[PDB]
């Protein structure tokens, strides 16, 4: 069984700041199929990052991802007021089961 | 042996039909992808390797057993290296011969009742069949449709003669040679097509009914089925199965009536097939009244029985194909029942009614209705010949899988008449495979690439020293190609390159897998490429494989392939052939036929009872 | 435009049965992967089941392995999920989604492209 531990759980940031979120796995992640999602309260999630380093079509350039070995990181630079949501890290082999992480929430102050 | 106008009329009518049909089949010249799969087996057989798709395995890929050997004989006689022309010529000749045979057989049915009368013969059911555009599409492809037409025409003529032959010359129905010939012809039906057996076997039963004693019944049953029994023994000994293998790959679960009804509606709606049926039924029920409105052995061998036999055969074939689920082609599998149903009305007589039934003006009005009905049928045929066809939905994958293959492959390539394998080099992934093979002297496994229209390469293990040097004309490694369309690749790559598919037409591993989900007709049961990587002399590590393959799955499949029961089935078709191999294959064919494996390697391991390999990490 | 429309859901007695449907537009279900995902109130996301019609492959989670069933009807471009023996802790909003595939062949990136709106199922009663 693969488990992902996402940290931290709540971030306090203001407009025009830098935000980093780290998702950590346990076993081998040679799949490198970590993807990041965004969900606003009462809506369906949106894809941002795929293959742990690749940016989806239509997503602004502020979003970035990096693979620090077993650690994975999402980066946002100079956040706008329309970026306060909940984010999820996900892992999946080519056919294998999907595993999500514990979401993180960002507030404004 | 009748009057002059009856003799000439029939003749000219026959000629007319033949001519038109020939022209209709020359303006639509093509060869299907499925027609190029027979030619690879023919090439292997003429090369000295045997009736196989690939040199190292004994797998049956042809479901006709008569078309393949006929084409092999034709290609042996013809010293030219081109085999598409042989198929073209044979298909054309067989189709024309079948139509002529059925017309001539139907004429003798009506001949006895025309003695001392003035009448003419007119083509009714022959024109209707050749007016349908898909009938002329499949009159020249690489399939065995013309063989079926010729066989059915010969059987119809022979059965009509047998039924009318009752004259009691010497207390016997007919001669013994005719009976033996008819029995052999009837028994030869299973080899041509399997489902055709229900026709031929039925005929056999009728003969068994009319025999006077048990001795004649035993003689007939022994003579009728010798060749099919011998070929069944050979197939069991050689291939190790009871079935060709393509039928083994599919794992049916029940009837599909809704898909069959959809297929029937799709066939009908372009051309409005109900109007000719209504008109021909009217003509048939009208011609019978003029002949007159009005123990088991005499009844079975009677002209009324053969008409019912033909109609029942057609209805049964239609029901079988509708229950099966249809096909993914526009009208391919519904042409044999149509040919069977139209046989009794292939030609109709027009004559002035007798004085002893209707007097003067009552006979002048009976011919007018027949003439008008024939004119209406001819008008329908002329309209339906120039029909656009299926429509602007035969180029994409719609909610149903039915498509028109001829236009699909005409637009897929850039040729209006794609007849040879050099015409198919313009398919989007065809020119790249040659360069991919030529750029890998040491061999590799070729897979479709998900980013572009080229191929992905998985290298093979390098040869050891003292084995690379000891090679004739240089060293060439093993090349394998994994794809879905085999004819164009098979007729191009060569006889030393292994060409495999995913459904299981030529893949022995994918034909022994079970079914979980129904899906689309014919494109629903595909094996993972990880199984292909697992078996083969190729590398299995992430620095040499694409990123869409799982290495844990590869290790699990490699560990699962060593099951003791899988090994026996594998060496049944790979060990060198001898005498003990033939006997062992005969004794164990039944259990090899009913053998299944699981798609997912982990569940296979669980079923067999083998330990799970450690994670690669 | 790609659309996924979901229907079927409500109150059911514990130990009851309820079926779910999802209609697809703009693509064929015969060449893409379909997933079901749920979200319990005040909780995160959780994968339920997946299907592939091109390969004949079906997969389930360990919690609902023996009681749920996912199929596909390619004639109508619809996917189904039968739910039996619904214990009271199976109440959540259920989503249907599509996988992100390669352009020129049937391979997956391991991610999800398009998400449906959702249909909540309450498996409690009384
Ligand atoms: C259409 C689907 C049918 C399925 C169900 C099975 C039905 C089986 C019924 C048939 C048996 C009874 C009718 C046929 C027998 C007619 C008599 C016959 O063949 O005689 C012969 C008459 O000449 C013939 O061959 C004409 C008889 C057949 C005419 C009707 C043709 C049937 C086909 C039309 C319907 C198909 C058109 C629609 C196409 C989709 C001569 O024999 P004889 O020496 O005169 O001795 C007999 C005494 N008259």
């Amino acid at each position: 069984d693969i488990q992902m531990t996402q940290s931290p759980s709540s971030l306090s940031a203001s407009v025009g700041d830098r935000v980093t979120i780290t998702c950590r796995a346990s076993q081998s992640v040679s799949s490198s199929a970590v993807a990041w999602y965004q969900q606003k309260p009462g809506k369906a999630p949106k894809l941002l990052i795929y293959s742990a380093s690749s940016l989806y079509s239509g997503v602004p350039s502020r979003f970035s991802g990096s693979r620090s070995g077993t650690d994975f990181t999402l980066t946002i630079s100079s956040l706008q007021p329309e970026d306060f949501a909940t984010y999820y890290c996900q892992q999946s082999p080519p056919y294998g089961p999907i595993t999500f992480g514990q979401g993180t929430k960002v507030e404004l102050k | 042996p009748y009057h002059v106008w009856v003799r000439v009329s029939l003749w000219v009518s026959v000629v007319t039909v033949a001519a038109l049909f020939g022209w209709g089949a020359w303006q639509r010249r093509w060869i299907a992808d499925d027609g190029l799969i027979v030619l690879r087996t023919v090439r292997n057989l003429l090369a000295g390797n045997g009736p196989v798709f690939n040199a190292g395995e004994r797998v049956e890929a042809n479901t006709s057993t008569v078309w393949s050997y006929l084409v092999t004989l034709g290609g042996f006689v013809a010293g030219s290296a081109r085999l598409e022309y042989v198929a073209l010529v044979l298909a054309l000749t067989l189709s024309v011969l079948g139509v002529v045979l059925v017309m001539f057989g139907t004429a003798r049915l009506y001949a006895p009742g025309l003695t001392g009368r003035r009448a003419v013969f007119l083509p009714a059911g022959a024109l209707v069949y050749i007016a349908i555009p898909p009938a002329r599409d499949f009159a020249t492809s690489g399939l065995e449709n013309g063989l079926v037409l010729a066989y059915l025409g010969l059987l119809w003529w022979m059965m009509v003669c047998w039924s009318q032959g009752l004259r009691r010359p010497d207390g016997e129905r007919t001669s013994r040679g005719f009976d033996a010939t008819l029995a052999v012809v009837a028994g030869m039906s299973v080899l041509v097509r399997p489902e055709l057996a229900l026709i031929g076997g039925l005929a056999l039963v009728m003969m068994l009914v009319a025999a006077p004693t048990w001795r004649r019944r035993l003689a007939l049953v022994v003579v009728g089925g010798l060749i099919p029994v011998a070929y069944q023994i050979f197939r069991m000994g050689y291939y190790g199965l009871l079935v060709p293998g393509t039928a083994l790959a599919k794992d049916a679960s029940g009837a599909k009536w809704d898909q069959g009804l959809v297929y029937l509606a799709n066939f009908n709606q372009p051309y409005l097939l109900w109007a000719p049926a209504v008109l021909l039924i009217g003509l048939g029920l009208m011609v019978l009244l003029l002949r007159g409105r009005p123990w088991i052995a005499r009844t079975v061998q009677s002209p009324p029985a053969v008409v019912a036999f033909m109609l029942i055969s057609g209805l049964l074939q239609a029901v079988y194909w509708i229950r099966q689920g249809g096909d993914f082609m526009h009208g391919r599998v519904l042409l044999t029942p149509l040919f069977c149903l139209l046989a009794p009305v292939a030609v109709i007589p027009l004559l002035l009614p007798d004085r002893s039934r209707m007097a003067r003006g009552a006979g002048y009005l009976y011919a007018g209705a027949t003439a008008v009905l024939w004119l209406a049928v001819a008008g329908w045929a002329l309209w339906a010949a120039n029909s656009p066809g299926m429509g602007a939905d035969a180029t994409r994958v719609t909610y149903s899988g039915i498509v028109d293959e001829r236009r699909f492959y005409s637009q897929a390539t850039g040729h209006a008449h794609p007849l040879t394998a050099a015409d198919y080099l313009d398919y989007p992934r065809m020119r790249a495979v040659l360069t991919a093979i030529e750029n890998t002297p040491d061999g590799a496994l070729l897979l479709p690439s998900g980013d572009y229209d080229r191929w992905d390469v998985v290298p093979a293990l390098p040869p050891p020293p003292d084995v690379r040097a000891a090679a004739v004309g240089g060293y060439v490694g093993p090349h394998t190609v994994f794809f879905t369309n085999l004819g164009m690749l098979g007729m191009n790559v060569g006889l030393d390159v292994r060409v495999i598919d995913q459904i299981g037409l030529a893949n022995p591993l994918a034909a022994h897998t079970a079914r979980l989900t129904d899906g689309r007709i014919g494109h629903d049961k595909n094996l993972f490429p990880d199984w292909a990587v697992a078996e083969g002399p190729f590398l299995k590590e992430p620095p040499w494989i694409p990123q869409y393959l799982d290495e844990d799955w590869i290790r699990q499949a490699e560990a699962a392939l060593k099951c003791p029961e899988t090994d026996k089935v594998l060496d049944a078709i790979r060990a060198p052939m001898g005498f003990r191999r033939f006997l062992s294959n005969v004794m164990h064919a039944a259990e090899y036929t009913r053998y299944r494996i699981d798609r997912v390697p982990l569940y296979e391991l669980a079923r067999c009872g083998l330990p799970v390999p450690e994670p690669v990490d | 435009e790609v659309q996924l429309v979901e229907s079927g859901g409500g109150l059911v007695q514990p130990g009851g049965s309820l079926r779910l449907s999802c209609a697809a537009s703009g693509f064929n279900v015969s060449s893409s992967y379909i997933h079901w995902v749920r979200q319990a109130p005040g909780k995160g996301l959780e994968w339920v089941a997946s299907i592939s019609s091109y390969y004949g492959y079906t997969s389930y989670a360990d919690s609902v392995k023996g009681r749920f069933t996912i199929s596909a009807d390619t004639s109508k471009n619809t996917a189904y999920l039968q739910m039996n023996s619904l214990r009271a802790e199976d109440t959540a909003v259920y989503y249907c989604a599509r996988g992100y595939m390669y352009s020129h062949w049937v391979y997956s990136y391991g991610a999800i492209d398009y998400w449906g709106q959702g249909t909540l199922v309450t498996v409690s009663s009384a």
